[PDB]
């Protein structure tokens, strides 16, 4: 169902894993629960437009009160692109580098 | 830079309107759009809004399953179709654009458009003139119709400065009525012509009346 | 949801004075606040965003200050084009709005400008007979209207009508309108309406006969 309107805040930098993919730790301070995790890769802000592909499956926030933790894990693209967590004027970004 | 409304009027209770706006000035495809609503003297109500996806549309419980919201990207356009209506439904509805991707401030509003939701019939005004006498005022009366609104102008819009429209009073009659007046030199009387320009949509009634005293 | 309290919910001051006005909201909403002003009849202009950005054109006197549950906005010198009423804004959850602070402006004091219209033939060919009486610019709202048929005070048929605050000089201008039938119109003489205002010595009364 419907998408996280709140904000969210990472509480650990995003780290780099076997081959690549990156895994990122959120906390959401939203009262809108349950709700799907707005996450995605992108390269152009304007657009968001999804590049990459998210690899954790259907990340919905259990919760319906302030303050939750959540774990996402995206497959990032060659080179630069950003980490995009929640929606609208509150979304949270990361740049990211992936070599080979 | 603009959103420009259109579609609203009267509706029977239980009907149906189509809302439609007009996006100019910016990639349409990329922002959230949302409708909110303004009753008659009262507050700002959310209703609706959407970005891309079934997940990034939402509604108000007010308006739940009785009102959907629908995007043309290609046209730059926002739909809000309202169904199984009611008198409550009566309002302003402003087309607003988010400042991003949705729940954000609003950085882009419409002009708003009124959708009555009434259940009497429709009813034209009539336009009487108020002639007048260190300078005179005159003025035009429209009285008993409804609904609201009602538009005036005068000379077409070459008379702007010294205008007092008054708000609409609703009469014992149940038909709203008001006056619109300007004032504007005494020793220019005998020459220039000033006549409104009344105009109320919702009955397609579009007036004019000269002043003279 | 996130229920917003504004206050206060009406206030009048004077060019010049620092107009401070609060809202609260039910539950932290971080810095996600922003204020708008809505004139009557336009739509809401924006001001400030994340409770202290101001917005892009709009004058510096507007301010904001604020955390997590308790926000204010406050105008430095407030001018006569600032009369308006003005919304907050929550988006931390959803969306919810105040229920508006409407701010009048405190001028000189300005007597009214009383005319009278008799009515026209067009109207009283069809039963009904409408007496205005307009004041015209005057400071401040309040004014009692009286009419007078023949020196016979009236009750239960004038309605009253009045403009927003002027824009430009923040005066207001009232519409006096008399509901009557073209019966009892023709049954008298002369008509006329007599204004009390404060910023009058005595009260000023503006007559027309039924005829000249």
């Amino acid at each position: 169902y419907s998408l996280c309107t709140a904000a969210f805040t990472f509480t650990k930098i995003p780290a780099e894993t076997l081959h690549g993919t990156v895994t990122v730790e959120v906390q959401y301070a939203g009262t809108d629960g349950p709700c799907k995790v707005p996450a995605q890769m992108a390269v152009d802000m304007q657009t968001l437009t999804p590049v990459g592909r998210l690899i954790t499956a259907n990340p919905v926030i259990t919760e319906s009160t302030e303050n939750s933790k959540m774990m996402l894990e995206l497959d990032p693209p060659f080179g630069d692109s950003y980490i995009v967590i929640g929606v609208g004027e509150k979304k949270i970004t990361h740049h990211w580098h992936r070599s080979g | 830079v603009q959103l420009l409304e259109s579609g609203g009027g009267l509706v029977q209770p239980g009907g149906s309107l189509r809302l439609s706006c007009a996006a100019s000035g910016f990639t349409f495809k990329n922002y959230a759009m949302a409708w909110v609503r303004q009753a008659p003297g009262k507050g700002l109500e959310w209703v609706s809004l959407l970005y891309n996806s079934e997940e990034s549309t939402y509604y108000a419980d007010s308006v739940k399953g009785r009102f959907t919201i629908s995007r043309d990207n290609s046209k730059n356009t926002l739909f809000l179709q309202m169904n199984r209506l009611r008198v409550e439904d009566t309002a302003v509805y402003f087309c607003v654009r988010d400042r991003s991707n949705g729940w954000s401030s609003i950085n882009l509003w419409g002009r708003g458009t009124l959708v009555t939701v009434s259940s009497a019939s429709t009813k034209g005004p009539s336009v009487f003139p108020l002639a007048p006498s260190g300078t005179a005022a005159l003025g035009c009366l429209v009285k008993d119709y409804f609904p609201e609104p009602v538009t005036v102008s005068w000379n077409s819009g070459a008379l702007t400065s010294g205008v007092h429209t008054f708000p609409a009073v609703l009469q014992s009659s149940g038909l709203y009525s008001l006056s619109s007046v300007v004032t504007v030199p005494s020793s220019s009387l005998g020459t220039q012509t000033y006549i409104c320009n009344v105009n109320h949509k919702p009955s397609n009634t579009k007036v004019d009346k000269r002043v003279e005293p | 949801d996130i229920q917003m309290t504004q206050s206060p919910s009406t206030l009048s001051a004077s060019v010049g004075d620092r107009v401070t006005m609060t809202c609260r909201a039910s539950q932290t909403i971080s810095g996600w606040l922003a204020w708008y002003q809505q004139k009557p009849g336009k739509a809401p202009k924006l001001l400030i965003y994340q409770a202290s950005r101001l917005e892009s054109g709009i004058p510096s006197r507007f301010s904001g200050s604020g955390s997590g549950t308790e926000f204010t906005l406050t105008i430095s010198s407030l001018q006569p084009d600032d009369v308006a009423t003005y919304y907050c804004q929550q988006y931390s959850t959803f969306w919810t709005f105040g229920l508006g602070t409407k701010v009048e402006i405190k001028r000189t004091v300005a007597a009214p400008s009383v005319f009278i219209f008799p009515p026209s033939d067009e109207q009283l060919k069809s039963g009904t007979a409408s007496v205005v009486c307009l004041l015209n610019n005057f400071y401040p709202r309040e004014a009692k209207v009286q009419w007078k048929v023949d020196n016979a005070l009236q009750s239960g048929n004038s309605q009253e009508s009045v403009t927003e605050q002027d824009s430009k000089d923040s005066t207001y201008s009232l519409s006096s309108t008399l509901t009557l039938s073209k019966a009892d119109y023709e049954k008298h003489k002369v008509y006329a309406c007599e204004v009390t205002h404060q910023g009058l010595s005595s009260p000023v009364t503006k007559s027309f006969n039924r005829g000249e």
